[PDB]
């Protein structure tokens, strides 16, 4: 079936993450000998190390969709790659609930809209931004 | 592993003894006939003698009436039939023994006597980038 | 019961701006001491869960110990317990307030000597058209007969050692 | 030099000024705690009904 049944903002992120999670596979048999590795091969290693890391999730804890989305659109627009892979669960849990408490206002425009906007493109890039720097400077 | 953990302790001693020799011809800055290739009998090392053999395919290209001093059958196996033309000489029996300094010496003796008319030269190796990467320069 | 419910927030961006960074260190402990507080503020809401009683009351054969139960339960209501330390934190917010008006009056002295020195260089002629007496009384440093002695009288030839 | 030197005081009087948020921020700390503390006996005291059910 495939896209013909999932919501724009999930089917607008996922396909990002389909085709960046098949260009860390082909890139990933380069990665076993790679001491030296070109800038573009490197972002495409870490960035697909944080994807990886991202479809992760704990037994019996189903997420909703717009936490899905959330999540998923952090992950696959860079805002990880300064993010340890190994901090990648306890950032899903932090940033989703000053989401869901801070910036109220954001989750409303998706809902309303069906989909993510590059205003709150803009918008969401800040707040990822303000959350790093107040995690840690 | 065992001859490579061995090997890489005697480079870790090694190395600093080429920087020396090799900082007169830097500080000189002499820039470039005869051509040195370092190989060993014993094959099936993965592509050394392929690679080295194929820079020096190389060099018959860029220039192919330079006479070759070859140590080991490998790179006289490969470059025969190419440039059988263009040999000096090839050293054989090499490459079960450890390389010491007089195998150096013996070679060194080698370029002296022989009398063959040489301006410039250089010498033909596998360097050590890494524990999987090496690289084929020139000295 | 009042007061203060998890929706309270000061403006972090503000303070984060106004302190030095690493020279104020322990308010990256204090934010995220804070924050640790407000994980214990997100469980445990102003009302608990409620309970259908009738479910219960119908179960059981004999609901006359539900009623005594909710009876109860709806006589013990405990309100909010009794703030401990305010009146420390208001004892040094007000030698805060006095350290305040402290540090204010000390950087507006000190930034009237800025301004004293940005006007003495103003008024002070420019070095092209300047004789040399003139550049000895605008910079009193000098050079007199108690002053210490060099082949050229610098600015660090004597000691040297 | 010295308008940097001006700069660096008007930081400085801005973070006296910010004092007071921070004695408010310990306030609603204290608070916090509090409540969690009240809450929990509330919702303890309710998990204990519910059990004796």
């Amino acid at each position: 079936v495939g896209s013909a049944a999932q919501t724009r903002a999930m089917k607008q992120v996922a396909g990002s993450m389909k085709l960046e999670l098949a260009q860390y596979r082909e890139v990933a048999a380069f990665a076993q000998f790679g001491s030296d590795l070109d800038a573009s091969t490197q972002q495409l290693l870490s960035r697909g190390v944080r994807l990886t890391e991202l479809l992760k999730q704990g037994q019996y804890v189903p997420m909703a969709i717009e936490d899905q989305v959330a999540i998923i659109y952090c992950g696959v627009r860079g805002h990880l790659d300064k993010v340890e892979p190994s901090k990648i669960t306890k950032f899903e849990k932090e940033f989703s609930q000053h989401i869901k408490t801070s910036h109220r206002d954001i989750l409303d425009t998706i809902a309303k809209e069906g989909q993510i906007s590059p205003d709150t493109d803009a918008k969401l890039k800040k707040v990822v931004t303000d959350f790093l720097s107040t995690f840690q400077a | 592993a065992a001859k490579y953990t061995k090997a890489e302790r005697e480079l870790r001693v090694a190395k600093p003894y080429g920087q020396g020799a090799m900082k007169f011809y830097e500080k000189t800055e002499l820039k470039g006939q005869l051509i040195i290739a370092i190989s060993s009998d014993r094959g099936l090392c993965g592509a050394v003698h392929s690679s080295v053999g194929r820079q020096l395919k190389a060099d018959l290209a860029a220039n192919p009436d330079t006479m070759v001093i070859c140590v080991g059958d490998k790179i006289r196996n490969i470059l025969q039939r190419l440039y059988g033309n263009n040999l000096a000489m090839v050293c054989n029996d090499f490459g079960r023994r450890p390389p010491v300094f007089e195998d150096a010496t013996k070679v060194a003796r080698a370029v002296l006597e022989s009398g063959m008319e040489f301006t410039n030269g250089k010498i033909v190796y596998n360097a050590f980038r890494s524990v999987v990467s090496f690289r084929t320069t020139d000295i | 019961a009042s007061k203060r419910i998890a929706r309270s927030s000061i403006d972090w961006a503000k303070m984060a701006e106004s302190v030095p960074e690493s020279q104020k260190a322990m308010y990256n402990q204090f934010k995220a001491k804070s924050d640790g507080y407000i994980r214990k503020a997100l469980s445990y809401p102003e009302q608990p869960s409620p309970i259908n009683w009738e479910h219960y009351r119908k179960s059981l054969t004999n609901p006359a110990m539900v009623d005594a139960f909710k009876k109860q339960y709806e006589a013990l209501k405990v309100p909010y317990p009794e703030d401990k330390v305010s009146s420390q934190i208001d004892a040094q917010e007000a030698e805060a307030k006095k350290e305040i008006t402290k540090f204010i009056q000390e950087s507006r002295g000190r930034i009237e000597n800025y301004k004293a020195e940005l006007g003495k260089l103003g008024q002070m002629i420019p070095f092209e058209h300047m004789t040399l007496e003139d550049f000895f009384e605008a910079f009193p440093e000098k050079v007199l007969n108690p002053d210490p002695p060099s082949p050229n009288v610098k600015k660090k030839p004597f000691k040297n050692n | 030099g010295f308008e940097e030197a001006i700069t660096l005081e008007e930081r400085a009087q801005k973070s006296a000024e910010a004092q007071i948020m921070l004695f408010q921020a310990k306030r609603e700390n204290v608070q916090f705690q509090l409540e969690a503390a009240y809450r929990a006996r509330l919702h303890h005291v309710n998990n204990e009904i519910k059990k004796r059910l």
